[PDB]
């Protein structure tokens, strides 16, 4: 039995759900669950364990200098010191969805909080050339659910 | 999308909201987002009203 | 009844030459009422006798648990000779099998970077110095820190984590105070790899 996505729960226009491979009242739609009843700690079994719960910050590195004269590098999103450990870092630039990345799992840093690395590989004409690269981290910590940190090349 | 979410996030954190209300709120919000501002506001107010 | 497992060698053990790699078989679930059991290892079914075993009592559950290394040289493990150990006890039918062997196929150098503080991070109280270590095969390797020839042991890193290419990149974390990030004249990261000369390739950073 497993929990939904976490990026399905943390925004409103998707549709999280609990795989099996409601509070003891019956539901008969399976193949999908309120975003609000896995807040609030519903047991459906499983539930979504709170515990502490604090936010991340969101930095972008730029692709290290010696990287730059290759044809390839690597854009580089630190996610630091969140709670719990599920998280949903994802890539764009401007506007447009970036997917060639790779990210690490959650790890438990010193203070019991969480770090996560993403890292975004693409050409190096492409780091010189399009102007806007932003990484956006959905946690529960964030208000709106969401934050957008944004690099460009200089 | 963006103002569809802000709705959501605050109407999950109105305190004095009960469960059927928040329930309603935003089932009768992803169901037609254009109103998520006036669907802020409503149950913005309906907060202050049941305040203790 | 009772079950095996096989841990192959440290990866720090098998990158220099004064130590010594280790296969270890540990056995779980061993009834309190029989403890003895009998291993014997087999580097490539040819049966060896120099395996340390001690036999240990699991305090949290009332059970046994063995534990088994047998130490082994260099050229056996990195040519990929298959070390095997039987495990026989009274509750064991007829006995269990483990078998572990290093994987030989490709192998790629690493590149690696240090990534300093993101421009954002400058004013707290802590600062995070990256390592980016990309491209290598196969996925085991080692990354330690240090700050001129004093080691530095408040890192962390991620699980190697398979590319796209088909590599292993890899990112350590030295966190430390924003005083020591400006107070010191060079940090060094420092990984050791099997495709490495000397098994060993320093990077080395200024603020
Ligand atoms: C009674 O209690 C004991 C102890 O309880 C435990 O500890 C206490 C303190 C509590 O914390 C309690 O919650 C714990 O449960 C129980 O003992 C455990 O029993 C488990 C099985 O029932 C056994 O299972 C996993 O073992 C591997 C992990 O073990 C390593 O990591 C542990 C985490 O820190 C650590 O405890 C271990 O000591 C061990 O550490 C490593 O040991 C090396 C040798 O000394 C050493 O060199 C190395 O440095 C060291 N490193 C670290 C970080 O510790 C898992 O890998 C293993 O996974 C395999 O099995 C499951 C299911 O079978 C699969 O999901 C896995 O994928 C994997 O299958 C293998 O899959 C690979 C591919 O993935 C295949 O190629 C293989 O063929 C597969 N098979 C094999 C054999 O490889 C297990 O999940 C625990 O290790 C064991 N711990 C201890 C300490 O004994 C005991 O069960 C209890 N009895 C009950 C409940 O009845």
């Amino acid at each position: 039995i497993f929990p939904p996505n976490i990026k399905d729960v943390l925004m409103i226009s998707l549709t999280p759900k609990v795989t099996c491979v409601v509070n003891n009242v019956e539901v008969h739609t399976a193949q999908p669950i309120q975003h609000q009843d896995w807040m609030s700690g519903k047991e459906f079994t499983i539930s979504k364990i709170k515990g502490l719960v604090r936010a991340p910050q969101v930095y972008i590195l730029p692709p290290p200098a010696e990287q730059l004269s290759r044809k390839d590098v690597s854009l580089t999103c630190l996610v630091v010191g969140f709670n719990p450990g599920d998280i949903s870092v994802e890539w764009t630039s401007n506007g447009h969805t970036e997917e060639n990345y790779k990210d690490t799992a959650p790890v438990l840093d010193s203070d019991g909080s969480y770090f996560i690395y993403s890292k975004l590989n693409m050409k190096t004409s492409k780091w010189e050339k399009t102007d806007s690269f932003s990484c956006n981290v959905r946690h529960e910590g964030l208000k709106n659910y969401y934050l957008k940190k944004t690099i460009s090349r200089s | 999308n963006k103002e569809q979410q802000n709705a959501f996030y605050e109407i999950l954190h109105l305190p004095n909201l009960n469960e059927e209300q928040r329930n309603g709120f935003i089932q009768s919000l992803k169901d037609d987002p254009s109103q998520s501002a006036n669907l802020l506001a409503e149950a913005k107010k309906l907060n202050d009203a049941q305040a203790p």
